[PDB]
């Protein structure tokens, strides 16, 4: 009965962990419903809900039974456990775009494990706080693109300043791979407000952090980030090598989506460095990739780009094949090149 | 419009982010 919930519930567990969430989920509900006495296994029912719901992109469901899980926890007692609830929460309501109620959620989370001196629950938390704050600001900047406001840069300021705390802790504790996180992280933040030199800094650490983990995809991201933060500092050799980088990951790690926006970038970064044919070759494998995927916005960009990268070489009749294929898959822009070709 | 400045447009609010899940699991 209570056997029967923990049997039910265990197999849920179980589940999920395959991926086959969704029939976790029913586990889960099956168990609440056979009931059970024991708190504990109950709260940790609610929780796995919780994260099953997120993880399926049912934000208000995972809210609702991360809640579920919280109140019984503190009903508990488990200040441990409440602190988790609340972490989960938080992100729940983060992904929501509820920051100020996410951040609520994860500044308790942040005092639950400094009350308890848990030291890695406080690391976590503060590095959930740099993730909401960041999430924030990012989001601030997209939604008024037009504009780059204080709320903006004050959002990204506190992720900068909590993601700062969270390296320092990590540094304390000796923890290598969160100390890469972090700097990811910060190398972004700093890379949105602009501080393109801060960026590069955090970038290069999780660099060579990844590399001493062997860890290839995040090379790939450091690789990446570098290559876009050279390009904001105007050292485009820098990035061209950046770029390069990125490309070999890729290719090793097979993600041809990031292949193809890797030789988009070398296509334009090589037109900056007045290198047309070298310029070509990139953006021809961007196309390449970009028809094999069926990305059609992708294959426009890579047109219009190459109707110019042509003509840039006096390719005159070649580039105007490419302006009416930009027109096909668009319009404006290129009936003007479409025109000026004639 | 120009397809270089249009790229690095795009590129300004660009990052790849760090991708571990910060969600705490409560075993059963």
């Amino acid at each position: 009965g209570s056997s029967m919930c923990l049997e039910l519930a265990l197999e849920g567990e179980r589940l999920c962990n395959a991926g086959d969430c969704r029939a976790g989920v029913a586990f889960f509900q099956a168990a609440i419903q056979a009931g059970t006495e024991d708190l504990r296994t109950l709260s940790a029912i609610y929780s796995q809900l919780g994260n099953a719901y997120f993880y399926l992109g049912d934000y208000n469901k995972a809210m609702q039974y991360h809640k579920h899980d919280l109140t019984l926890a503190k009903s508990m007692n488990d200040r441990l456990g409440e602190a988790k609830s609340s972490g989960n929460l938080g992100n729940t309501l983060k992904v929501m775009g509820r920051f100020d109620e996410a951040a609520i959620c994860c500044e308790r989370h942040l005092t639950l494990a400094r009350q308890l001196g848990d030291r890695l629950s406080e690391g976590r938390a503060l590095y959930n706080l740099g993730n909401v704050y960041h999430a924030k600001g990012k989001h601030l900047g997209q939604r008024n693109p037009g504009k780059f406001g204080d709320d903006v840069k004050e959002a990204l300021t506190r992720a900068v300043e909590f993601y700062q705390e969270n390296l320092k802790l990590m540094r304390d504790l000796g923890d290598r791979g969160a100390q890469g996180r972090a700097c990811g992280n910060l190398g972004n933040t700093y890379y949105l407000l602009g501080d393109f030199q801060a960026a590069i800094e955090h970038h290069q650490e999780r660099l060579r952090i990844a590399r001493e983990f062997g860890d290839r995809a995040a090379e790939r991201r450091a690789n990446s980030n570098l290559g876009n933060s050279h390009i904001f500092l105007g050292q485009f050799e820098d990035a061209a090598e950046h770029y390069k980088r990125t490309l070999a990951l890729a290719v090793e790690l097979g993600e041809r989506e990031v292949e193809a926006q890797s030789c988009y970038s070398l296509g334009n970064t090589y037109t900056l460095l007045h290198e047309f044919n070298t310029a070509i070759e990139y953006h021809n494998r961007h196309l390449a990739i970009a028809q094999e995927l069926g990305d059609r916005i992708g294959e426009a960009r890579a047109c219009w780009s190459l109707g110019n990268a042509h003509s840039a070489i006096g390719g005159h009749e070649r580039a105007l094949k490419y302006a009416e294929q930009h027109l096909q898959l668009a319009x404006x822009x290129x009936x003007x090149x479409x025109x000026x070709x004639x | 419009p120009e397809p270089v400045a249009s790229w690095m447009s795009e590129q300004r609010w660009a990052g790849e982010p760090e991708v571990m899940c910060t969600l705490q699991h409560k075993s059963i």
